[PDB]
């Protein structure tokens, strides 16, 4: 569902 | 009541910077950062970046139009950039 992004 | 902090963060060997995006203008809700990665470069410059902090700007970047998917694209980009440096202004409350 909703997004989370890691970097 | 809030204010405005330009925190630089260089990228590690992996090409990461130590934090987690969440929003944009697909999702209903403002780009906020909401997780940072213990000793990362984000965790240990300074100023440092915290989490919640609302990301106004990327190299100067007007994002508050953009996709979720665009911001991920312009922050992996500054990497192999001009100074290999990314530049954000964020909103602390």
């Amino acid at each position: 569902t909703r997004r989370e992004t890691q970097l | 009541d809030s204010y405005l902090v330009l925190i630089r963060i260089t990228p590690d060997e992996d090409g990461k910077f130590g934090f987690n995006l969440k929003g944009g203008v697909d999702q209903k809700m403002p780009l906020v950062v909401s997780r940072i990665n213990p000793e990362s470069p984000a965790d240990t410059c300074i100023p440092k970046l915290n989490e919640g902090d609302q990301i106004v700007l990327i190299n100067g970047r007007d994002i508050s139009e953009h996709t979720h998917d665009q911001v991920v694209m312009f922050i992996k980009a500054s990497r192999e950039s001009h100074s290999r440096e990314l530049a954000l202004v964020i909103r602390r409350r």
